[PDB]
């Protein structure tokens, strides 16, 4: 097939920018491109088709352009409702989609409030131990979440999980979790979760001793 | 102008289900119709076509010899049948068509289907507290929590105080572990001095299985 790749993968904007994604086609497929708009748990929305014709009832201020391989979509004045992931498609041949590109609220940076949730004895009993590691309200979404036992990095043990923007106040939270057996876990002793965020100037570390 | 689907669900990896696709609005029986699939978390890929009169039928090199695309324009409905499903078959499917025809762009699209393949059993969660702390304070603020773990399939909802507590709550995405079981955690953050004070007890159900458990977590 064609491939098509667009650029931004994600970018910030605020209500009343201009922002524009660009996209480009392996090859020359002329005016055959579509834009379509995602929201989460939604299917796809038509947006522009023929490079440069806007859907249906899409507002005046979306506005495609480019012609053979190189072509960007535009929002002139970006509304609350346009926060969305956009993806780009050849219908020159067979069809073939961009990767996409999430549009998200900017607002000011907020680092993350961290917080170490030991395994409950409820849990233990069962024969199996799930530390937690919860950094609640943050912006940007960008932070890393390394997991730590005896001061020994953890690898491949731990699973993370993202919210929406909170809509509300438009920040982001992380819940990683730890999983080990009772055994490594009765087994070693300083259990810490280690967060990197561009709102702490160094790396702030939650920990507790087991017992 | 609306395409409706169903059909989708949990399927062992080897085993078939049917979609469906009732079009309505529009005369059906004219246009290209399309089967879209988009994987948990990815972006969008055809996976089979067919010609109006429901004459030529066209695949993907994935789903090839293993999917069949067909039609019944007396009952304005679109169908894939999927036989030998493998676990990279786990998607959204949604049907698609071009209304406009010139526009040479999916204008119509259904609301979705999703089609789970996986050699994992339906499990009921267990629930374990995420309990408040000195650990889980910072300023005024206590965080506390559930975890909602081991599970199959998805969905599970989870409240607190039933519904009379929504505010501070974040209920986060389900993790897959390499179990093939789902895991997720709830928490709410409240103030240190409401515990307690006050009662938290989140409220998860589970309604794949007929389980339904109301965890206590306390300080």
């Amino acid at each position: 097939d064609i491939q098509m790749t667009q650029s931004p993968s994600s970018l910030s904007a605020s209500v009343g920018d201009r922002v524009t994604i660009t996209c480009r086609a392996s090859q020359s497929i002329g005016s055959y491109l579509n834009w379509y708009q995602q929201k989460t748990g939604k299917a796809p929305k038509a947006l522009i088709y023929a490079a440069s014709s806007l859907q249906s009832g899409v507002p005046s201020r979306f506005s495609g352009s480019g012609s053979g391989t190189d072509f960007t979509l535009t929002i002139s004045s970006l509304q609350l409702e346009d926060f969305a992931t956009y993806y780009c498609q050849q219908s020159y041949s067979t069809p073939s989609f961009g990767q996409g590109t999430k549009v998200e609220i900017k607002r000011t940076v907020a680092a993350p409030s961290v917080f170490i949730f030991p395994p409950s004895d409820e849990q233990l009993k069962s024969g199996t131990a799930s530390v937690v590691c919860l950094l609640n309200n943050f912006y940007p979404r960008e932070a890393k979440v390394q997991w730590k036992v005896d001061n020994a990095l953890q690898s491949g043990n731990s699973q993370e999980s993202v919210t929406e923007q909170d809509s509300k106040d438009s920040t982001y939270s992380l819940s990683s979790t730890l999983t080990l057996s009772k055994a490594d876990y009765e087994k070693h002793k300083v259990y810490a979760c280690e967060v990197t965020h561009q709102g702490l100037s160094s790396p702030v570390t939650k920990s507790f001793n087991r017992g | 102008v609306q395409l409706l689907e169903s059909g989708g669900g949990l399927v062992q990896p080897g085993g078939s289900l049917r979609l469906s696709c009732a079009a309505s609005g529009f005369t059906f029986s004219r246009y290209v119709m399309w089967w879209v699939r988009q994987a948990p978390g990815k972006g969008l890929e055809w996976v089979s076509y067919i010609w109006p009169s429901g004459g030529n039928t066209y695949y993907a090199d994935s789903v090839k010899g293993r999917f069949t695309i067909s039609r019944d324009n007396s009952k304005n409905t679109l169908y894939l049948q999927m036989n030998s499903l493998r676990a990279e078959d786990t998607a959204v499917y949604y049907c698609a068509s071009s209304y406009d025809f010139w526009s040479n762009a999916f204008d119509i699209w259904g609301q979705g289907t999703m089609v789970t393949v996986s050699s994992a059993s339906t499990k009921g969660p267990s629930v374990f507290p995420l309990a408040p702390c000195s650990r889980s304070t910072s300023e005024s603020t206590a965080a506390l929590g559930c975890l909602v773990k081991d599970y199959f399939p998805e969905p599970v909802t989870v409240s607190w105080n039933s519904g009379a507590l929504t505010s501070g709550v974040h209920t986060f995405p389900a993790v897959l572990q390499s179990s093939g079981l789902y895991s997720l955690s709830s928490v709410v953050t409240v103030p240190s001095s409401s515990l307690g004070t006050k009662t938290y007890t989140c409220n998860v159900d589970h309604k794949p299985s007929n389980t339904k458990v109301d965890k206590r977590v306390e300080s």
